[PDB]
């Protein structure tokens, strides 16, 4: 079996695989420093190390059994595997990863547990798997603060480990600055020592201060270098939530940029004030209903294949049951769908109007149409969505008396949302077809002669 | 108004406002009266007084003015009374208001009425729409998101010091003065981390002053953060505009271009921006709708290109494609739009400004004045290609604008449509 | 009647010549209204520059009334009509509102109470004007925004210091540890103490720093509370100005880094040579390092065709006079040849052409040397210096030349050279309008192929 | 020999004298500062200054020997380039930089090192020397963090020797604000000295305070300036971690943009789950193998002559192994590889069926393609990288007996990378080469008379 590093069970190991991780990075530097954590729950370490060590050699098996992408296809040799597996660093960090330090238990003592720290080398594993997250997940931003929420939590779970072994190093007690005696009941605890190193660490890390002032020279430098990686720290955090909000707010800001374009515009043009008002109602349905993105500058970031594939689903059984269209080759209907431009109209917008040259067939896709007499006050009929029209003057048919021009007005009850197919892009698809253009000429023919 | 308009009613707003405010009190009240011992049996009647008027603007939100909306079905404006009401029902507003509309003396009790945030939000958008310059309500918006918060601190540290007894440690409130601006206090100097507050002694203290000095780093980053955006956003326009005239400048001291085309290149830049406030219109133009962009150039140059004897009998798109290739060209003052001699290739149409045509002996002498609306140099237009001189000089009497057709762009608009095309050649040949 | 342009420096150094009065009210007022002895003991001073400011004030109304506007792109110079635009507009009011002789009102309070001065403070919007000129004409935009802020910033914590001791006078001095001490202290009691120990307060809370004598009293709580939330904005706004400030001045490294790196995923993507990619990483650096990241046509886009024809004009035209065909052609042609000019750059050993490649363009060196190379690119028959040109009979696309747009001779950079290429097609065009100059451009490429023999 | 600015020489001595210049801009206000500092290691630092001197000397002679740019060449002349530099404001710069004032030493005294401040002056050559590391190395945030803590380092030490040389003014221990009494066995080290001062410059500059307060008026004064510059420090350090940030994800946020885009024209458009499924899955493929920014956008960027080197470098053996353009001209051959199309396939894509239109020619630059029958399940034969279909059907050759139409079905089997000819492409490159259209379309008409077509 081959594992798909796109696939779904993939980023199931991952996570199953950054628990462990995430337990190392925390809880090894935690036990080496608060030597009572270590010893109350030795017994619970070793089976969690134990657990850990192992989900660590499946998630090298899993590694030798993950494919990877040569000549577009998944590699499933099993030895290829192994070969681009051992070729890449990963391999050498996991074999130090899993070195048995642990033998240095029976003689450093079970106080020891730094000798795990080798187990931190897989952190590769977690940010892939986070990385992984932030392509999977549908709440970007949300998972981007957790992220970022997490790890400034773990580097503030460390340097309160720092800060608890560096007074443990100068002595507990002896002086203001380092963590109080630890042979007072209160300050012994072990929830008092952790909970205060971390509130330290998180007042020093943070540049909020609120915290005894260093007494010693190494207190002084510590506190020194410690409130400089708070900055960095605070800044970090103030830049990825102002990156964030300017994310999130990047769509909606451009739309704003182009209202206050168009406004001024308007202003600038001393255009109408019913003009105006048809403008800003416009952009303000179409940032409602969420139709604003141009839909060529959106869908051109697709390839070719899958925004044919995506115009095909979208418009060609509106294209076929246009009745010059209902009898075509496949090709030519996905040419013309290809060759559909999007249109959009106002309430009251005129699509054409009479004595207008008449080069494009117009199908409505989300909108009401009418045909008006001339005055726009009475309809003859009203056209719904997957209606047509112009499907004649579209073709060059020979002996029309009404052919090039609109025989009627059309007018936008509503919001309509059209797709325009020009002569032009209908001729243009037609040179491939040639019994294809003689059919739609003798098509138009017999519904001009009925 | 039998059918009430969402987006355009100013009474709907209002109501919108007054939503807003029931769901403001219930969201800054109901964590006042579950910590602070403000909600006294001898003052209950007003809390219950403004709960039941909350609550009655809830159900007249729900029952009368949210099932009167009009709302958009297929692009169309559907005002029938059971399609609105069904749009409603279907809609999760209407869901959210019923959540929020149940009952549930506790004030905890009554946190579903914080979820009527749709309304919060819709009067956001409501008010972003209604007045421009936005950003600056978008501050305080987000200072009210962080006074809230700061609230909430406020309300938790107060349930803390409940949780201790007043007095019994240095960090807990103490029990004097108002007991909301104490505890407003010190979520003021946690929650923006400034600190200087008495040092938390038990586990629980220590606790509470991490997690509020952490939430107190994330929402003080939150708040640089909005303000960031809003600068950033509200100086987007100048900057870009200061960057493509340092740009320009650049490119002139590199290619050592004198000081009188650099001034004027300049002169040009500045008037620009300050006149239309936007270096180019047809970037704007192109990310509009077609039919937008078309009713646009109709509704500025429309009457007066009708108006040209050139034109008239044209077919009426081809028209409208002229206006569409029409380009905005800003002459500075004392600049020559037509020289004496040189190719007439242009059809110009003054949109502001005057245009000075120049004659009589030795030059400097002013025959005729144009002012906006005026059409000169049309015939040029309709020329074989270097068969049209410029017979008189044309100056730029001040910072004219403009619009400008080119023989190129009209015969590409020309050969699409043959009936004008012919009637123009046959104007042409008339006309000499 | 003389008429001030308001975008002349005359109009800068009178914005200048306001701002001074407007900051020195917006300063010294609320100095003098908060702290006693600053109105008292300088009373003569302050009398006398209050004078002198309402005398600027008054030559500003005056201004106003002789500043013209641009309509319909003139400046207009009717003295009725300018005081008409002037008193229809609010700033008329405000200046109104500024000059109402409110001194008088000293006799109805006495010298203790400035604070009737305080409409002066509707001068405000004269002194914004000139900064943002100031922003306008100035060669560091950075450096101003920078201190601009940071003046904006220092007046803000000056009026809350002011703020501040106003109420600790209001409470009591020395009351209670949160106020200022009893002015009845040696040290204390000095003005310049008192103001810079109002600063100090001010200057920690509105930088939300802290470290201040905690309040006593439920009004000293709600101004502390207050102050803090302005002083969040306050810091939210610096810092979200010098942000945004060093988010413009990096912008064009950080697009310019990311076309890099994309290019740099490029090449890594369709697996290009290391020495190709080594090429385009030099290429790169050379960008940066001489400022040429630039694109000409993405920074003269905007422009007219007027300012854009007489900056390439400037660039080009003696150049291009120098070509023997384009040396009679008219003018008109010559600028629009001279528009239709595209930069290139080459990198040095780069081939401009090669014998037996298709010959579209005429190349003119704008900076640097070409050469003339054989087939084999050792030696060198000539070097062509600035302001050379080669391909000019290939654009003419003369019938019966033996050529037939084809290159005779391989032109290779030595160093990096900018040329400017002239393609066939962009000379059809610009020749369209011009037949006459196009046949005799026809028949100046015969009579040079004729004199070197290439015409059959 | 004349140093080229641009090489590696030039950026190795461009570290080599930015390290006095940062010694310099430490050490020099350190013991100007710190009177012991500068008295208890006296000689090493006339040492060192020495020797900072003389590599500001060299220094100076490098620049007689910088090389720059005239017509794109690189001067090489001494007297050119001596006249160069002498004519920019860095010769004065490092002239006033090396003025011998430690002979001032012997009137002011040993307790004076202000007097080599000057050397400070040599600051531009430590910046542009970050600057070129900046364009050099391959971690461009981990070099900017390291350059930002850099500069905050020296501010914040500069702020500490000013606040111990103001506590030296105003008196040791006259009050509580200053540095305390020397006197004392603790606070008189200058271990404790300096680390007490940077402590203070760092709860100063960085907004925190706790520092004690103020007792005098100019100690009130330089407070409030002093905290005023931190606001400055931090907005700084947050404007540039946050313009770091911005600057990483941004290709993040634009694919993040794109893709939001789709997907809310699919919700527009109604277009099926599986198809949604399909193009979300195509661009999570676009961002794990760094497919994501198109080949013509990122080839605009580079000039028309480097680009056209990328392409033939690309292209240019996969073309000549087509035995139309085999035998053809190599200006034809580099247009049409100028005129080829980048067209990516997903696995089960199909390139083309039969009776589709074949107006184009499929050159695959990766991935594998299946020439499937109609049921699409049986498999003709794979086509591996390098290999081309279709190229007959981009010749206009008259007498044809498969016109325009696809004789085979070409699948996908994976994520094919291919690059497509058009026809009108090829004719377009073809105007300028008569002979060689003649001889594609002779060669053409050959080969359907071989494979038994025409």
């Amino acid at each position: 079996v081959v594992i798909d590093p796109s696939g779904n069970t993939y980023y199931n190991w991952l996570f199953c695989i950054t628990l462990p991780v995430m337990y190392n990075w925390t809880m090894v530097i935690a036990r080496a420093c608060f030597d009572e954590l270590q010893s109350d729950y030795l017994e619970y370490w070793l089976i969690l190390d134990y657990v850990s060590d192992i989900v660590y050699l499946i998630d090298m098996f899993v590694r030798t059994r993950t494919g990877y992408l040569e000549q577009g296809l998944l590699v499933k040799e099993e030895l290829k595997l192994i070969n681009k597996y051992k070729s890449n660093l990963q391999f050498k960090l996991d074999v130090l990863s899993l070195i048995p330090t642990d033998l240095l238990y029976f003689k450093l003592g079970w106080n020891y547990p730094e000798i795990r720290l080798n187990r931190l080398l897989r952190f590769s594993r977690m940010f892939e798997f986070f990385q992984r997250t932030e392509t999977r997940t549908n709440y970007p931003n949300i998972f981007r603060i957790s992220n970022l929420v997490m790890y400034i939590v773990i580097i503030i779970h460390w340097n309160a480990c720092v800060f608890y072994s560096i007074s443990k190093a100068i002595g507990f007690g002896n002086d203001t600055w380092v963590y109080p005696d630890i042979n007072d009941p209160e300050f012994g605890r072990l929830a008092r020592k952790y909970v205060y190193s971390l509130y330290w660490s998180t007042l020093t890390l943070t540049t909020i201060g609120e915290t005894p002032p260093p007494v010693r020279d190494s207190e002084y430098v510590f506190v020194v270098v410690d409130f400089l990686i708070g900055v960095l720290i605070f800044a970090t955090i103030v830049g990825n939530i102002g990156s964030m909000i300017s994310n999130m707010n990047a769509a909606r800001a451009e739309f704003q940029a182009r209202i206050d374009a168009i406004k001024q515009y308007m202003h600038f043009r001393n255009v109408s004030k019913d003009m105006e008002k048809r403008v800003i109602k416009w952009f303000d349905y179409l940032w409602t209903n969420k139709k604003t993105v141009d839909e060529k500058e959106v869908l051109k970031y697709l390839p070719d294949k899958l925004r044919a594939e995506i115009a095909i689903n979208v418009h060609l059984d509106t294209l076929k049951k246009v009745r010059i269209f209902a009898d075509c080759e496949a090709g030519l209907l996905v040419e013309l769908v290809l060759k559909l431009q999007p249109q959009v109209y106002s309430p009251g917008d005129y699509i054409c109007k009479k004595g207008d040259i008449g080069r494009e067939m117009y199908i409505i896709k989300e909108g009401k149409l009418a045909v008006v007499a001339d005055d726009g006050v009475t309809q003859f009929v009203v056209l719904s969505d997957g209606s047509y029209f112009g499907e004649i003057s579209i073709l060059n048919i020979k002996g029309s008396k009404a052919g090039n021009r609109r025989t009627a007005n059309i007018k936008s009850i509503g919001y309509s949302d059209l797709f325009c197919l020009s002569k032009d892009d209908l001729m243009e698809a037609l040179t491939e077809y040639p019994d294809a253009k003689t059919m739609l000429e003798e098509k138009g023919k017999q519904i001009l002669m009925k | 108004p039998q059918s009430i308009d969402p987006l355009t009613n100013l009474m709907y707003v209002l109501w919108l406002f007054f939503v807003v405010m029931a769901w403001n009190w219930n969201c800054w009240l109901i964590p006042v009266r579950w910590a602070f011992p403000y909600q006294t049996p001898d003052n209950i009647h007003h809390w219950l007084l403004m709960d039941y008027l909350c609550d009655l603007i809830y159900f007249l939100d729900i029952t009368v003015f949210q099932t009167r909306l009009q709302f958009v079905r297929g692009g169309d404006i559907i005002t029938d009374k059971k399609d609105m009401r069904n749009n409603y029902l279907k809609s999760r507003r209407f869901k959210m208001d019923l959540l929020s509309l149940l009952p549930l003396v506790n004030p905890l009790l009554r946190l579903p009425r914080c979820l009527k945030y749709m309304a919060f939000f819709e009067f956001n958008s409501r008010l972003e729409s209604i007045l421009s310059k936005a950003y600056v309500y978008r501050v305080i918006r987000t200072t009210a998101y962080l006074l809230y918060s700061l609230h909430l601190n406020s309300c938790l540290y107060y349930w803390a010091s409940a949780y201790q007894g007043l007095g019994s440690t240095h960090w807990v409130y103490d029990g004097v003065g108002n007991s909301y601006i104490r505890c407003y206090y010190f979520a003021v100097k946690t929650l923006i981390t400034i600190g200087g507050l008495p040092d938390p002694k038990t586990l629980f203290e220590i606790v509470f002053q991490l997690l509020n000095y952490f939430t107190g780093v994330f929402a003080f980053s939150v708040m640089i953060g909005q303000m960031r955006d809003v600068v950033g956003a509200a100086t987007a326009g100048q900057t870009y505009y200061r960057s493509c005239m340092d740009s320009t400048v650049k490119y002139m001291n590199f290619y050592k271009i004198p000081k009188s085309v650099q001034n004027r290149v300049k002169t040009w830049y500045e008037y620009t921006w300050h006149s239309q406030g936007m270096l180019d219109e047809s970037e704007l133009m192109v990310q509009l709708p077609d039919k937008m962009r078309l009713d646009l150039a109709i509704d500025v140059n429309y009457n007066i290109v009708s108006k040209v004897a050139l034109f008239q009998g044209c077919d009426r798109q081809m028209i409208f494609d002229m206006l569409k290739r029409l380009r905005s060209v800003v002459y500075l003052p004392n600049d020559y739009v037509c020289k004496k001699g040189e190719i007439g290739r242009e059809m110009y149409i003054i949109q502001a400004g005057q245009v000075q045509v120049l004659g009589g002996p030795d030059g400097k002498s002013v025959l005729v004045t144009l002012k906006a609306g005026s059409v000169f140099g049309e015939i040029s237009l309709l020329a074989v290609g270097g068969g049209n001189r410029r017979t008189a000089n044309v100056v730029a009497h001040g910072f004219t604008n403009l619009f400008i057709l080119d023989k190129k762009d009209l015969n590409e608009i020309l050969v699409h449509y043959p009936e004008s095309q012919k009637l123009l050649r046959k104007k042409a040949r008339r006309m000499l």
